């Protein structure tokens, strides 16, 4: 039970290239400096990861590769292990969090390279006798209430029926009701999520007018049929691994941004979720130097959905988009002391 | 002005309810015609708290009433303080629950709830700015349980930013006047915690002994035991009616006492409370009134308090009197027991004060204090519920009423982590 | 010509106005429904002074002040009171709910749909005025009012208004006693905010006060009216040379030129030395040197940190009564003779001195004796970091189980305005460790 906390600084944008905007942070190997631009000080933060992308020749530069290749490989193979895995991502707008996570038509993400790398490694070890079957999910939460994505609406008010959570003993919670479709290649995958991620609910308080105001889980469960008993070779026990993919929200503060209504709530109930996630992700990174704590997943409903999927033997992995611009010097403090006390 | 609105449920709830009317009038000075006979001017300015206006110089509570069978909104009716109610108000239906938590929140229960919400909303949109519901009920039983933590659900969801007490009535180890006491309650904390903001457990052993030991009573009947609890809810509100020298509300006292929100329920306490006979012979100060509310023998939790540590405690003090002294007798406490109070909460205390005592005496106090000990209270239901449930005792009066079996499974699981979260800061 | 406005929040503030203005009704003589015999007894004078109380045709005189709690329970008691006659009708009695002890209920919830209401009726106040020089806030931390408001107020302030002068006497934290466990947060998260705004902020502290009542007045079960008059004391020498004829006047203009060498140190402490009751205040001669001597004596000063564990950088000090200089230049002299009291070697002169004709009023039903001379004194020093130290260790303490926390970010805050407040106030406490450092050629 080990988390592992990461962090990708974005190269400048052409916008920023072309006014000229400070940089403000800056990579001493492991360490991260942020440097207001004289004013009075600089912060320093360190992380067990750390992916200097801000210009192609620096040393330890990291493409989508090394993302890949760092971060998620070894949630590939300790799934094939049979244990579970998580894997988060935060970011405010203008992070670089889709380019990360998804990418581009011609620079893949984690997804892509995580579903491909799936279904060679499958495909090669599919024999006469083991077999592998896997089923997808992807539902958002939304002020504490669960939402299912893969349905196609009508028109109504709203088509969002309010799932309800439950703890079933011995697998643990689930959520009732919740579509869980079939694949065996990428496709099949993308054909869900853009659909998916059309109906994300999305919101404009001032800023960059297409910001998430939810969160979003992406799980695929599954399967290994290895297990075949030759005194009648009829099926017997059985592996299943679940793999969650969460893309969060924004921390953001609500007086700066002067927000009112649906807006407010909206912000709240994310800021508590976070805060319920931190506490999670320091109390297991205590408990792994073998301490004795309480893991409270019940103060949130991400929490309770994913109690499986973080405790026991499973792994954990967490990355961060930050900004380097100056204008942007609050939220990548933000995020960094948020990251920070994840790992301590 | 902040306004309260009162549920009671349940024959614990109209019972309680009915005596502590009968106290807040006469704090007041109204009468059980709804007419005003007072002598200050200070018992009007904030009446509005509990009651609204009518015609001739009349005041109505602002209470609901939400029984299930007719037997007990009889008995309030046919009684001293009754006339005052609102009769369309005393919400009532028939085929009642007996004493089951699944007829109170499914069956019989859903056939009413909304008839309790059509007033509910009356009586809260008719307010300039409300701060809160309250609801006095008793788990173990039924109609209280059942219909009374429906009304919790549904009420946050309506009103999530206001304020959810409820000053529930909790089982007792030693003895049982209902034998189905374990599944009911543990169903009622599955549905509170998540839909609270500060409760404040009673037991009724705490009571009786407070009746026998302190007040050195013979023949205590029920009367008498909401007569404190009464006092207790009296205690909380009074800086929400009355002046004082440092003010206070619910919210001031649930930001204060809840340092994580699954942990809300208090074990509250009233001081002075002497014999009859001894009030001659004891000194109506501050020091002896913290003596008596930080004792173990007063708190009606039903929970020794010194087998564990208080997270968090409030004191609200009514009465002409020292704003040093206070501060002094409270640091003392967080000094000579400090094994009885957490090291990363420095004060682990607050206090607030009014300038208008009640009605009979010099100074009184009120202490509300969340303690880890409560697990005592749970952990008890834990054993007696998994008991009759590892063998299914008395469960087909559960699911033939539209249950099943995972429901139980659930609130057993949610009540343990209860028990583990208040555990991690004991030791 | 020489005027002030001022602001009450909290019941901190509210009490401590109550204070002050019935201290200030009885210096000038105007009676509590604002009227005045003497100028219809003899027809002349200004002792209703405009620096604190307008006037109108009827010969009445307002009060240049206004009150906000966002609770409705304090200002009814002044609306129903004895001084009811006296304020204008316009105070903000924003009942509707209160910030339970909370910052962030202060700064965006509840803060506003009042905050528009105060900056009109401060306009209105400030039209009212020519040489207008200050705005003397009055709140209290551990609040949610004071912690919140005020900062969201002082940060419109230094936008409407600018270069003006924005003093604050606040009641800081005691390291033992308090009445909440959320002081400290509140705390820290204002003194963040209420740095870059604010030019002078005084402090003290209810434990001193307390310490001073059952060793100089004798009293051992005060209450905060016991204090608040002690405060109104404070205010009166501080806003005297403002009202009053004296030899070396000394304005608000002074006090902040002569005890902020740098921008970010301006957290000065008081005392006033003849705390004494009517029975000791015979037994003794009552002299400038006891009095100055006094002012330097820890266990009279009104926040609980002893300055021989630190540096002074400044001090004025402002005397009433019958005084001459020769008397304060030997009392300097002498104080500077001493050794436990370590003056900057960045500041041989350190001290402003200021002197006054007219001694303090005694207010019935009081604690105070008639005196013929009286003093206070505003001194900065380095302190003070211990009771911040302090402080930020309760933060660290709490912060790190992360409690209380639901509370503030389920109204309107994220968890990184904590750790920009801790790493704000984490400077300032190296900047009066840097100050405090003797030079080296
Ligand atoms: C002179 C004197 O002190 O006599 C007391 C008295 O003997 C004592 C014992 C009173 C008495 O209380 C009881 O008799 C009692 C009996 C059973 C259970 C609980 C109480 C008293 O009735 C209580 C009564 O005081 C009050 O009534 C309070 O205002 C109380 N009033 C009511 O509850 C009330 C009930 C029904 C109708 C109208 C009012 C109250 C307490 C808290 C908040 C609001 C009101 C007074 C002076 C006394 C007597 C009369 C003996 C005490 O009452 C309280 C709650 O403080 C019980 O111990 C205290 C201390 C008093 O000394
Ligand atoms: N010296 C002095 N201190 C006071 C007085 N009243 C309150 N305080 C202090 O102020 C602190 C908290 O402020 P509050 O009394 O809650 O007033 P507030 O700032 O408006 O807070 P809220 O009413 O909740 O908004 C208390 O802990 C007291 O220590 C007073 O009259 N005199
Ligand atoms: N304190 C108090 N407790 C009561 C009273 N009446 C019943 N109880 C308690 O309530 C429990 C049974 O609850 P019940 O009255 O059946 O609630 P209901 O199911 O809603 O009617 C028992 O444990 C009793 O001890 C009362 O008047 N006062
Ligand atoms: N490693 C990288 N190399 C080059 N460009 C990047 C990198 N990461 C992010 N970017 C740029 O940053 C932008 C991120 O925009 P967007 O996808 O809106 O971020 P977010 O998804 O966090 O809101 C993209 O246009 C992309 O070109
Ligand atoms: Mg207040």
């Amino acid at each position: 039970s080990q988390v592992t906390v990461a962090v990708r600084v974005r190269p400048f944008s052409k916008r920023e290239k072309t006014e000229k905007a400070s940089q403000v942070v800056f990579t001493n190997g492991e360490e991260i400096t942020v440097e207001h631009p004289d004013m009075k000080q600089v912060y320093s933060f360190i992380y067990d990861v750390s992916f200097w992308s801000f210009d192609e020749c620096h040393p330890g530069y990291a493409s989508q590769t090394t993302v890949y290749e760092t971060l998620a490989a070894p949630l590939l193979d300790r799934a094939f292990e049979g244990y579970n895995t998580c894997l988060f991502a935060y970011g405010q707008t203008g992070s670089g969090k889709s380019y990360t996570m998804m990418g581009l038509n011609e620079e893949p993400g984690i997804i892509p390279r995580f579903c491909e790398d799936l279904f060679a490694q499958i495909a090669k070890k599919q024999t006469s006798e083991v077999s592998y079957h896997l089923e997808m999910s992807f539902f958002e939460v939304y002020n504490e209430k669960i939402h299912d994505l893969l349905v196609c609406k009508g028109e109504n008010g709203q088509r969002k029926q309010p799932l309800r959570a439950r703890e079933h003993p011995v697998s643990g919670p689930y959520v009732e009701g919740l579509s869980m479709n079939v694949v065996s290649s990428y496709s099949d995958i993308q054909s869900w999520l853009e659909l998916g991620n059309k109906q994300r609910a999305t919101a404009a308080t001032g800023m960059n007018d297409k910001s998430s105001r939810s969160h979003s889980v992406f799980t695929l469960v599954m399967t290994q049929t290895k297990t075949e008993v030759v005194e009648g070779e009829e099926h017997d026990h059985r592996i299943t691994s679940r793999i969650n993919l969460v893309d969060l929200a924004g921390s953001e503060r609500c007086s700066t941004a002067h927000s009112s209504g649906q807006r407010l709530k909206e912000g709240v109930s994310i800021n508590k979720s976070l805060l319920t996630l931190g506490k999670v992700i320091s109390a297991l990174s205590e408990q792994a130097n073998g301490k004795r704590v309480f893991i409270p997943y019940r103060e949130s409903t991400l929490t309770w959905l994913l109690k499986e999927s973080l405790g026991g033997n499973s792994k954990t992995a967490m990355i961060a988009t930050v900004s380097p611009a100056a204008s942007n010097i609050e939220e990548t403090l933000s995020t960094l002391r948020y990251a920070t006390q994840a790992r301590l | 002005m902040r306004e309260i609105v009162h549920i009671q449920a349940g024959q614990c709830g109209n019972q309680i309810g009915a005596k502590f009317w009968e106290v807040i009038s006469d704090e007041h000075g109204i009468d059980p015609t709804g007419s005003y006979h007072g002598d200050s001017d200070l018992q009007l300015e904030r009446i509005n708290v509990y009651y609204n206006e009518a015609t001739g110089n009349k005041y109505v509570p602002r209470a609901i009433l939400v029984d299930l069978e007719p037997g007990t909104m009889d008995s309030v009716r046919s009684g001293p303080f009754g006339q005052i109610f609102r009769p369309d108000n005393f919400v009532f239906g028939q085929s009642g629950a007996g004493n089951n938590w699944a007829k109170g929140h499914y069956t019989e229960g859903a056939e009413l709830v909304d008839s309790v919400l059509d007033v509910v909303r009356k009586e809260s949109e008719s307010c300039d700015c409300l701060q809160g519901f309250q609801l006095t009920h008793s788990l173990g039983g039924g109609t209280g349980s059942g219909m009374g933590t429906l009304l919790i659900s549904k009420i946050r969801e309506e009103y999530p930013d206001r304020i959810m007490n409820t000053f529930s009535v909790m089982p007792s180890p030693k003895v049982s006047d209902t034998v189905v006491e374990p599944y009911n309650a543990t169903l009622s904390v599955h549905q509170l915690v998540e839909n609270t903001d500060e409760t404040y457990c009673i037991d009724n052993e705490a009571l009786y002994d407070i009746c026998f030991r302190t007040l050195k009573l013979t023949t205590p009947t029920y009367g008498d035991l909401n007569h404190l609890v009464s006092a207790t809810m009296s205690g909380v509100t009074t800086c929400l009616r009355f002046p004082g020298q440092l003010n206070a509300d619910l919210r001031k006292l649930a930001v204060n006492m809840v340092p994580f929100p699954r942990l809300h329920f208090f074990m509250p306490g009233f001081a002075p409370l002497t014999s009859r006979g001894s009030q001659q012979y004891r000194a109506l100060t501050v020091p002896e009134l913290t003596q008596q509310m930080f004792d173990s023998k007063n708190m009606m939790a039903a929970c020794d308090p010194r087998h564990g540590r208080y997270l968090t405690v409030a004191a609200i003090f009514r009465g002409r009197m020292s704003m040093k002294e206070v501060d002094e007798q409270m640091l003392n406490v967080q000094n000579k027991n400090s094994s009885y109070f957490v090291e990363w909460i420095p004060n682990n205390v607050k206090t607030a004060v009014c300038d208008i005592p009640p009605r009979g005496l010099k100074m009184s106090a009120t202490f509300i204090g969340n303690s880890t000990a409560i697990q005592e209270l749970f952990k008890r239901i834990s054993e007696q519920f998994t008991a009759m449930f590892r063998r299914k005792a008395f469960l087909h009066w559960y699911t033939g009423e539209g249950m099943d079996e995972m429901e139980f499974t659930e609130a057993e699981s949610n009540m343990n982590d209860l028990v583990s979260e208040y555990q991690q800061y004991q030791d | 010509m020489r005027e002030c406005i001022s602001i009450h929040v909290g019941q901190a503030g509210v009490q401590i106005g109550n204070a002050c203005w019935e201290l200030y009704c009885l210096e000038h003589g105007i009676q509590p429904d604002g009227q005045m015999p003497s100028d219809k007894t003899i027809g002349g004078g200004d002792d209703s002074f405009n620096t604190f109380f307008s006037e109108t045709g009827a010969g009445k005189h307002v009060p240049r002040a206004v009150f906000v709690d966002l609770e409705p329970t304090v200002i009814d008691e002044v609306r129903t009171g004895t001084y009811r006659q006296l304020f204008h009708p316009e105070q903000l009695i924003t009942g509707k709910e209160d910030a339970a002890n909370n910052y962030a209920r202060g700064h965006y919830t509840i803060g506003k749909e009042i905050i528009d209401l105060v900056l009109d009726r401060i306009r209105k106040l400030a039209d009212q005025c020519t040489g207008l020089q200050g705005f003397l806030v009055f709140h209290s931390f551990g609040g949610g009012t004071g912690s919140g408001f005020t900062s969201l107020l002082m940060e419109r302030l230094s936008v409407d208004y600018g270069k003006k002068s924005k003093l604050e006497f606040s009641i800081y934290p005691a390291p033992q006693v308090s009445t909440a466990v959320v002081e400290p947060y509140n705390s820290i998260l204002t003194t963040h905010t209420t740095l870059e705004h604010s030019d002078c902020a005084f402090m003290v502290d209810n434990e001193a006060i307390y310490d001073i009542c059952r060793r100089n007045l004798d009293i051992e079960r005060p209450t905060y009216t016991n204090l608040n008059r002690l405060i109104s004391q404070i205010v009166s020498s501080i806003t005297a040379s403002l009202r009053f004829d004296g030899a070396l006047n000394v304005d608000l203009t002074e006090f902040q030129t002569n005890l902020v060498p740098y921008p970010r140190i301006h957290f000065p402490l008081a005392t006033y030395a003849p705390v004494i009751s009517a029975e000791k205040a015979y037994h003794e001669q009552l002299s400038v040197a006891e009095i100055t001597n006094a002012c330097f004596e820890p266990a009279n000063q009104m926040v609980k940190c002893d300055p021989r564990h630190g540096k002074y950088m400044a001090c004025c000090l402002l005397y009433r009564g019958d005084v001459v200089p020769k008397d304060v230049n030997a009392a300097i002299a002498t104080i500077k003779t001493k050794r436990s009291i370590q003056f900057v070697d960045w500041c041989p002169t350190g001290f402003k001195v200021g002197i006054n004709y007219q001694p303090p009023t005694v207010v019935p039903g009081g604690d105070l004796a008639k005196v013929q001379r009286a003093v206070c004194m505003l001194s900065n020093t380095t302190a003070i970091a211990e009771a911040w130290a302090r402080l930020d260790h309760k933060f660290d303490l709490m912060y790190a189980k992360r409690a209380f926390v639901h509370w503030y970010v389920g109204e309107g805050m994220e968890e990184g305005e904590f750790s920009e407040a801790r790493e704000d106030m984490a400077a300032l406490e190296k900047d009066y460790e840097e100050v405090g450092v003797d030079s080296v050629e």
